[PDB]
């Protein structure tokens, strides 16, 4: 009747984005594209 | 060179003013080289606001400098105990709250209080016990 | 040693755990009898005080 | 020599300072890079030439065929930064934050 | 000692290689003979330490407990047989080792001459409990209470390990008995009074001293019983018996450096109890209990009086064993209840008639009842403390009447009054409930009889 | 069976006899070694 | 890569280091650490991804303006000496500029803002190259002369290698990034004790080699270059859970696993040499590394974290095998600890 | 396996290249009757006619290839995506992921069957045609618009790798016959589909798929009457020239590498499996280690192929 | 003074301490201009550290 | 909302296996795991244990010393020498620092 409580999908989202502990500008920066391309171009 | 080393030639709590006049210059020297570290990364917007920076790092690590030379020097006269880390320690102790002051936060003062005090008391003892940093190899 | 190969693992462990330590000793047995409060001298036909 | 070994150290430390001061155009870069190497070239042959050891005269010139090919990996690198951005400033190699 | 631990080591063997359904059986009986190897350590028939071999010895501290740490692997596997017994087969497998290695690496640290072999295997012990904690912990929290566990024995850890390498070129070995016959005086200096700090403060963090005990609380509360059991019988005491080695050197500054820690222990042993009078969360209510009652001995291995030694040897060795026991039989109330909560589950007594005896016997060991080694102890950890300073009755006397109040609140409001109206219903008690705790006491009951043995290397 | 058969359902016969084969040389060339290392011992020291 | 050019490359970054060490005459050791650094980098640009151009451009300017500057170290001694080689006379300038320089090549301490973010433009593998086999080279040159570097320097480099790395790694999320800087901090150590015993550096680095190349093979294996992409590490592949646990705990120095031999006896010979102050902060800082690593082991082992529905469509497929390699370095590396007295 | 080893020693793509060997795909509606042109035109060429993409396609692929049970297949029903549109628990996005999974494992297999045997490649639909069902979906309440991001950002990840289809056909019938042909052929859940979300499909097709791809491949658009005739179809795909198009540049010792890349399943979908946690696509700590732990319980998935002992593999002791 | 004055002060500070201080450390802008001069700033340091101690 | 288990309720082990022992779901592994637990457990460790403890012999020198004592104080007392004297190692061996 237990259920050692496994991480939610909470949890996890704080280990996304680009800094761990992110600063109020630091906070801005965006997860690097999962491929290691990214989109610029013109 | 053979300056800032004329710190420690006389006895603590001796000649306060040297010794705050000393304990100020490298604390200041310390804020220059913090400052550029901070304006070289972490750049400014303009010019002027970055001399600004480094003014205030610069003046807000002389006080620390001072305050914990004054405070040293003085806790020691008053006191009459010149090899102690306690006088020390109210020096660190000061120098901590001074940048807590600068920052504008009690909390600093908390940590900056034990953490910077524990630090020059430790120098004091260093001292005292002939502690060797950055020794050369004798294995 | 059938379907028992798993009961005779740990006893195996005791064995080999005796073997040692009457093997330690045979290594630390200088002052065999040359100790002091001890240093009786050979009973006849008697090879060395402990082992 | 002496006095002119030193014109050459400057020039060295001032073409340092300008590798490590960027300011907009890498070329910029890289051109100041081989100034330096032109400086190591120079003190390398003058020193070996006035000791007379002739025996060295072989590294003045090594110096400058690996820093040739050296140059020559740095502007590839450089023609392929101006084919992903056709800018070549140093102000937007920046995406690895 | 190598039956004491290849014979232990070979369990692991066995735990995996063993069939699934009879994986249990074959540890726990294999491992309650290990624990019958373990009791020849006992027979000394001479002062002279039994020193096994070069790394390995036993001395009247360590021995007797070798065989608490042999004697709990077969409860703990006892006692983690019903959850973990939800797991994929290998999961229990591996639970099981973990609780194997735990003693296999206690053993070897109780049982080891060369200090530094203490350093090693003591924060290795760290590794298999961290895995018990975290990765079968049932509260959110098991990730913080494993970090807070790892850090404050890791920051002291680091201390301790400088300070041994340093006297090792200052004496030139860490061997306990060598360092033991051998002249190291420290001076009294500042950096001396550094040195004796480095020394017993990663000691002192493992045993809860008032002013870093905060991890032990956070770390039984989350933990899976038989973590909670290892944590408070074994893992705490490795602090006493590291204290009781390396106080042996470091012999002059502990007559004037001690009274910061025993000022902190005896006002931090009145308050951990007090605190104990209102939790809500019952193994919360036994964690501080074993914050306090471990106050005291961090205030008798500083002292160092005889009697305090062996004041200390007995109370580590009965505490262990009665704080167990408390943890188990609230697992048991944890386990049909579900919850923590001690104000829920009222009346068990009225629905559960023996387990309350032992709740009542475990209470009665709480406190100071006195047949018991734990009185025994208490009273003589208390007469040193008197002769260090009269007045220490007081603290030591509001300690004694608050532990009676909190040791009794646990029976009177868990196991007495009118029963909770309809939790889920609880099941009768089975028979491994019952004997986890027996195989607790019957120990408890027997070692009163002849306290000598537990009576440390003092006496 | 598998639709998408293994790579490794018969053995690579090449891979036991060099797995084999070699740890067999390894010990001829270890025990040997060691009698061989055991007399140079001996001799170059008293017995 | 035509085949042919893969081999005359892949020569070059392997002839690079093995120049250095084995010559004498420094010059050639500067060619060794030249070729080194034409060879690395056709490979850094293999995806040719517009992040890799980033990444080549950085590292080839980090690595050649600090190759020109050990070059000036040898053309000046060359004039106070006609040697081609440092010795005992050399001017403590000139050594010094080697060190800074050297340490530019190996990325230590105020010098450690191109590795973090070459590795994280760079592919897993050739992330490995980049930290591993690139080290050798220019530690070798340093090893040779370290009789003649200043113990102040080093230190202080060392200690705030340390430092940075640590607090670098703290809030890294990126595999890449936390790695790159773990050798930041790994190569701290080894360069504190060169001044001291140079042997020990030859073993911290070995270590770090027999820890790391399993550690990046494995974050590989399942090419997760994020620590939530690793997490999932329990549903792709459930074994290399437990050995990924202590590989990294294995990093960072906890006791009972190889990775503390390093730290212990760097310790040791540093207080054998009175260096109790210096020893102490660092193995006090040393201690918040291994945060870092056990944040990553709590989202990987200690605890499951959820995963996408797709992951169970990549369990079907038989999964590529990890080398053997894997194995051979991660239990060397994982337990060798009860062998120490022989590695050192 | 194929390894640089066998590249350098023989073993090229390039000569091992023919005429009839290309990738061809025909995409259209739900029902376009396309399943006979592919197996016709397939009978045409020899080209090894790959089938639809299916829930249980992988499962077919590996091991056994006995249809799994749904859990273990990702839990995804397109009989529940027609029944239950804008479903709670979202099984209409789990079904369209695990699809573009399975062409995406269909199509990697595919380039492996063309680099190695150097047959020509029929798959039906392709991963390229899947986001018109998406963009219907989309258009309707089916998904959502971040639904719509996670399987672009999939898509985005892992499809520009391979290679595009050498050609495309379009067997194209208007909106209203399809429902006609849904009519009579049997299953009940194709029936009663929305009028407008089939509006949606072809409008995508014809918006999107064909224009887009018309310079990456040669693309053949038929109307119903030119299908059903895969002899005249065949004819012109025989006649078509497969010049246009990005497979150009692919030579030898550029298609080895993506050889080696199809070869390994386990990468091709690596970007599938992006820890993105949308609720839908979310397998779930507890929910997910039981799945895990059961279907690796299943016999010869225990162990990898050739040593599980169950379906009757030996020689395990020397492997 | 549990939980709150005991959580706070030995616990609690030391995880903010760092915590901030990471935050300072690793805020960087990815230019290469500032990092390098940053080792320009380095190599004047350590110039002088020879110096002085000369 | 992401997929996940509805919670797993806890068995009633007691209404299959009404003599269930506690150590597993299936009744002989129970029995066999009883029978041997309290036969390991108390038969053979809380007796046999406590019989091996109980006859340790003079258990650290304590049954030898109340007889060491009694020849020593028999010897002692007869002999008029003091029963405990004062100062142990012998005045004459110490060689105190002379000066001071
Ligand atoms: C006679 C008694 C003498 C007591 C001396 C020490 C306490 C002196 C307190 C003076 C008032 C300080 C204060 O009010 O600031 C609290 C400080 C900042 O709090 P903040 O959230 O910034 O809000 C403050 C708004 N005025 O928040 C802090 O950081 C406080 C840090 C200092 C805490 C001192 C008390 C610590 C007690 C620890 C007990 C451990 C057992
Ligand atoms: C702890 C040491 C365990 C040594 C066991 C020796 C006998 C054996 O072969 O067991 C290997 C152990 C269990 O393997 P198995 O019996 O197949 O069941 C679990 C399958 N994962 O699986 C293992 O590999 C256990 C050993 C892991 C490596 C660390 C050893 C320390
Ligand atoms: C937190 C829990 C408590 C930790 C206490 C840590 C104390 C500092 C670390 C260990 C200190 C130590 O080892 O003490 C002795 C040492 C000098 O001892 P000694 O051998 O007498 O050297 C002088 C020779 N004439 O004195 C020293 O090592 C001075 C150490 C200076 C650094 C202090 C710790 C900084 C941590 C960041
Ligand atoms: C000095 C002591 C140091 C510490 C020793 C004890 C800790 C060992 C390290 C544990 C680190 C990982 C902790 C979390 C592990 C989670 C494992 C898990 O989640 O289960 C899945 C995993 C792989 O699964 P698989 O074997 O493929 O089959 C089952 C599929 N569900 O299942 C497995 O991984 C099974 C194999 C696990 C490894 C077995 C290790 C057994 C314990 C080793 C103890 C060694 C004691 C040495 C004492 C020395 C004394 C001098
Ligand atoms: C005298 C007694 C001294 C006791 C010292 C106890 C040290 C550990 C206490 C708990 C520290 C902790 O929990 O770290 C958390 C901190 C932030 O990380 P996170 O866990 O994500 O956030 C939770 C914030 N409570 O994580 C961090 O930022 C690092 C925390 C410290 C890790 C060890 C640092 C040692 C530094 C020595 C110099
Ligand atoms: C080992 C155990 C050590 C235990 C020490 C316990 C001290 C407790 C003091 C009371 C608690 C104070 C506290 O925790 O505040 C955390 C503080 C909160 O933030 P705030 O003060 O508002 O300023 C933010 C600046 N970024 O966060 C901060 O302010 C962090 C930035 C200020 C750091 C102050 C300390 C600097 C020490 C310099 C030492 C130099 C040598
Ligand atoms: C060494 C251990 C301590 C390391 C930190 C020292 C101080 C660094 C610093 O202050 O840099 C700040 C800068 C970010 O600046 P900012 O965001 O404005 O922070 C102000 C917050 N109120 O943060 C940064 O720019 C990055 C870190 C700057 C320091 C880099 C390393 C400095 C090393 C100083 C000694 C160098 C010795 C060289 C010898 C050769
Ligand atoms: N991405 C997708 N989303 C939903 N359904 C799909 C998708 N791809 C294919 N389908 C299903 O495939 C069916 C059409 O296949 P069908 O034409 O019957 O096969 P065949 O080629 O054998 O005739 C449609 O009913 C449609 O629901």
């Amino acid at each position: 009747g237990a259920r050692q409580w496994q991480p939610d999908i909470e949890w996890a989202e704080q280990f996304s984005g680009a800094v761990m502990y992110p600063s109020k500008e630091t906070a801005h920066w965006k997860p690097p594209p999962w491929n290691d391309v990214d989109i610029l171009k013109e | 060179k053979r300056f800032f080393e004329s710190y420690h030639e006389v006895p603590d709590g001796t000649q306060c003013h040297r010794k705050t006049y000393i304990t100020t210059a490298l604390g200041g020297i310390c804020g220059i080289i913090g400052s550029a570290y901070s304006v070289s990364l972490n750049p400014a917007d303009s010019t002027l606001e970055a001399v600004a920076r480094v003014g205030r790092y610069t003046f807000t690590a002389a006080a620390i400098g001072a305050m914990f030379g004054l405070t040293t020097c003085v806790s020691a006269q008053v006191r009459e105990k010149p090899d102690d880390p306690l006088n020390y320690f109210i020096g660190g102790c000061a120098g901590g709250l001074t940048l807590g002051a600068r920052t504008h936060s009690y909390g600093t003062a908390a940590m900056g209080c034990v953490y910077m005090g524990t630090a020059a008391a430790l120098f004091k003892i260093g001292k005292l016990e002939g502690w060797e940093l950055f020794p050369t190899p004798k294995v | 040693l059938r379907e028992h190969w798993v009961h005779i693992l740990v006893p195996a462990g005791f064995v080999f755990g005796c073997y040692l330590d009457r093997k330690d000793d045979e290594k630390l047995t200088a002052f065999r009898n040359k100790s002091m409060l001890f240093q009786r001298e050979l009973r006849p036909n008697e090879e060395v005080t402990w082992k | 020599m002496p006095s002119t070994f030193f014109n050459l150290t400057m020039a060295f430390s001032l073409s340092l300072l300008g590798t490590l001061m960027f300011r907009s155009h890498l070329m910029s870069t890289l051109l100041c890079l081989e100034g330096m190497v032109l400086s190591l070239f120079i003190m390398t042959s003058v020193t070996s030439l006035n000791s007379n050891s002739m025996s060295s005269m072989p590294i003045p010139i090594t110096i400058l065929v690996f820093a040739a090919c050296e140059a020559a990996v740095g502007l590839a690198l450089l023609v392929k930064v101006s084919n992903t951005y056709g800018t070549d400033y140093v102000q937007n190699l920046n995406l690895l934050q | 000692m190598l039956k004491i631990i290849l014979p232990s080591l070979m369990l692991l063997p066995l735990t995996w290689l063993s069939s699934p359904k009879k994986t249990w059986t074959n540890v726990t009986s294999y491992s309650f003979l290990i624990s019958l190897t373990s009791l020849t350590l006992l027979w000394q028939t001479d002062e002279n330490y039994k020193n096994f071999s070069n790394m390995f010895s036993s001395d009247p501290l360590s021995t007797p407990l070798i065989i608490l740490t042999a004697w709990l692997l077969p409860l703990m596997l006892m006692a983690s047989q019903n959850h973990l017994k939800k797991d994929n087969n290998v999961l229990q497998k591996l639970y099981i080792s973990m609780l194997i290695s735990l003693q296999i690496l206690l053993i070897m640290t109780f049982s080891a001459t060369e200090l530094i072999m203490f350093y090693i295997l003591f924060e290795a012990t760290l590794i298999p409990t961290l895995i018990i904690i975290t990765r079968w912990g049932n509260q959110t929290e098991r990730l913080n209470a494993g970090i807070y566990f790892l850090f404050y024995t890791l920051i002291g850890s680091i201390p301790l390990l400088i300070a041994l390498i340093l006297i090792q070129n200052h004496v030139g070995t860490l061997n306990l008995m060598i360092l033991s016959f051998t002249t190291h005086t420290l001076d009294a200096s500042w950096s001396n009074n550094l040195l004796w700090l480095a020394c017993m403060m990663a000691f002192l963090i493992k045993m809860p001293l008032y002013g870093v005990h905060l991890w032990l609380p956070k770390a039984h509360v989350e933990a899976p019983i038989a973590g909670s059991m290892i944590l408070a019988a074994i893992l705490l005491k490795l602090g006493s018996y590291g204290m009781i080695r390396i106080s042996i050197i470091l012999d002059p500054l502990t007559k004037y450096m001690a009274y910061p820690f025993i000022l902190l222990s005896l006002w931090g042993m009145i308050m951990t109890s007090s605190i104990c009078l209102r939790q809500t969360d019952l193994k919360s209510l036994i964690a501080y209990s074993s914050v306090s009652h471990m106050a005291l001995v961090i205030a008798s291995i500083m002292i160092q009086t005889p009697w305090s030694f062996m004041g200390a040897t007995m109370l580590m060795i009965a505490h262990g064993l009665t704080s167990s026991l408390l943890f188990c039989l609230a697992n048991s109330n944890y386990e049909r209840i579900h919850s923590r909560t001690m104000i829920m589950a009222r009346g068990l007594q009225m629905v559960f008639p023996l387990m309350a005896t032992w709740w009542l016997m475990a209470s009665l060991a709480n406190l100071a009842l006195p047949p018991s080694i734990n009185l025994m102890g208490e009273l003589f950890i208390t007469m040193s403390l008197f002769s260090w300073s009269n007045f220490t009755i007081i603290l030591m006397g509001i300690n004694i009447i608050i532990t009676g109040m909190y040791s009794m609140y646990m029976i009177i409001t868990t196991q007495r009054g009118k029963l909770t109206n309809h939790m889920i219903n609880l099941q009768p008690s089975h028979t491994r409930e019952l004997t986890l705790m027996a195989l607790h006491m019957i120990p408890l009951i027997l070692l009163t009889t002849s306290p000598k043995l537990i009576t440390g290397l003092t006496m | 069976f598998y639709v998408r058969e293994p790579v490794n359902a018969k053995p690579n016969w090449l891979a036991v006899g060099l797995s084999v084969g070699a740890s067999v040389f390894m010990w001829i060339y270890l025990i040997q070694t060691h009698n061989e290392d055991v007399l140079e011992y001996k001799r170059r020291n008293g017995l | 890569m035509n085949p042919i050019t893969l081999a005359i490359i892949y020569f070059t970054i392997f002839l690079g280091p093995v120049i250095t060490m084995s010559s004498t005459n420094l010059m050639l050791m500067w060619v060794g650490l030249e070729f080194s650094l034409l060879a690395i980098i056709p490979m850094l640009i293999n995806k040719k991804n517009p992040r890799s151009t980033e990444a080549a451009t950085k590292y080839f300017v980090t690595q050649a303006t600090a190759s020109m500057i050990i070059l000036l170290a040898i053309v000046l001694n060359y004039k106070q000496l006609g040697t081609w080689m440092f010795q005992q006379q050399t001017n403590g300038l000139i050594l010094n500029m080697t060190l800074m320089a050297l340490s530019m090549k190996l990325g230590l301490a105020p010098f450690h803002f191109w590795l973090p973010e070459v590795t994280q433009g760079i592919p897993l593998h050739m992330g490995l190259i980049l930290l591993t086999w690139q080290k050798i080279a220019p530690l070798s040159i340093l090893i040779q002369i370290y009789p003649l570097l200043n113990s102040t320097i080093i230190l202080m480099l060392a200690i705030t290698s340390i430092f940075m790395g640590a607090w670098g790694g703290l809030n890294q999320t990126q595999m890449r990034k936390i790695m790159a800087y773990s050798s930041i901090a790994h190569m701290g150590w080894m360069l504190a004790i060169l001044p001291y015993n140079p042997s020990l550096t030859l073993l911290n680095l070995m270590i770090y080699i027999i820890l790391t190349a399993p550690m990046f093979m494995a974050l590989m294996l399942n090419n997760s270059m994020t620590i939530n992409s690793i997490s999932l590490l329990w549903n792709k592949t459930p074994a290399m859970l437990t050995m990924i646990s202590l590989m990294l705990l294995s990093l960072g120095g906890l006791p009972p696993l190889t990775g503390f031999l390093p730290k212990w006896i760097i310790i040791t010979e540093l207080m054998k040499n009175n260096c109790l102050i210096m020893a102490t902060l660092m193995a006090m800082m040393a201690l918040l590394n291994l945060f870092f690593y056990t944040r990553l082991i709590y989202s990987t082992s200690l605890t499951m974290f959820p995963t996408n529905n797709n992951s169970k469509m990549m369990t079907h497929q038989t999964k590529t095998k990890p080398n053997l390699m894997f194995s051979t370095l991660a239990i060397m590396s994982t337990m060798t600890l009860p062998l120490a007295p022989q590695l050192i | 396996r194929y390894g640089l080893l066998a590249a350098i020693l023989g073993d090229k793509t390039t000569k091992k290249l023919h005429e009839y060997s290309r990738v061809i795909t025909v995409d259209g509606n739900i029902c376009s009757g396309k399943n006979k042109l592919a197996k016709e035109i397939a009978q045409q060429l020899g080209m090894k006619h790959y089938p639809e993409a299916g829930i249980q396609y992988s499962s077919t692929t590996t091991g056994d290839g006995r249809p799994l049970d749904i859990e273990f297949s990702g839990s995804c029903s397109l009989e529940k995506f027609y029944d239950d549109p804008k479903s709670n628990d979202g099984n209409s996005y789990r079904l369209q992921s695990w699809l573009y999974a399975s062409r995406l494992l269909q199509y990697a297999d595919a380039l492996e069957h063309l680099l190695s045997t150097g047959q020509g490649v029929v798959l039906e639909r392709s991963i390229y045609s899947d986001f018109v069902f998406l963009e219907a979906m989309y258009n309707q309440g089916y998904i959502r618009k971040q639904c719509v991001d996670h399987y672009n950002e999939i898509k985005r990840l892992t499809l520009p790798e391979y290679l595009p289809p050498h050609a495309v056909i379009y067997i194209d019938v208007p909106v209203p016959e399809v429902q006609s042909r849904i009519q009579k052929k049997g299953d009940p859940h194709e029936m009663k589909v929305t009028s407008a979300y089939l509006q949606d499909i072809e409008n995508a097709y014809k918006k999107t798929f064909l224009p887009k791809m018309s310079e990456m491949c040669e693309v053949l658009v038929y109307d119903s009457w030119e299908a059903e005739d895969p002899t005249k179809v065949v004819e012109d795909i025989e006649y078509l020239k497969y010049n246009k198009g990005p497979w150009l540049k692919q030579d030898d010792w550029t298609f080895h590498y993506l050889r080696m890349l199809v070869q390994d399943k386990t990468e091709v979908l690596n970007y599938t499996t992006i820890p993105v946690y949308l609720p839908e696509i979310t397998i779930g700590a507890h929910q997910g280690s039981r799945i895990y732990n059961s279907f690796r319980e299943l016999p010869g998935r225990k162990y990898a192929p050739g040593y599980n002992a169950e379906v009757g593999d030996k020689w395990i002791w020397l492997k | 003074l549990d939980l709150i004055w005991l959580e706070k002060t030995i616990p609690k500070s030391t995880s903010t301490l760092h915590t901030n201080m990471t935050t300072l450390t690793t805020n960087q802008k990815g230019l290469i201009k500032l990092y390098f001069m940053s080792f320009l700033i380095n190599i004047i340091l350590i110039i002088i550290l020879y110096s002085i101690n000369l | 909302q992401w997929q996940e288990d509805p919670e797993p309720e806890d068995e009633n082990v007691y209404a299959k296996n009404p003599d269930f022992h506690g150590y597993d779901s299936d009744p002989v592994v129970d029995v066999w795991n009883m029978r041997a637990v309290f036969f390991f457990g108390f038969s053979i460790v809380l007796v046999f244990g406590t019989t091996f403890v109980a006859y340790v012999p003079d258990y650290r020198m304590q049954e030898w010393a109340r007889r060491e004592a009694e020849r020593l104080v028999k010897y002692r007392e007869v002999n008029g020498l003091p029963i405990m004297e004062s100062n142990y190692f012998d005045p004459s061996k110490i060689q105190l620092p002379e000066d001071d």
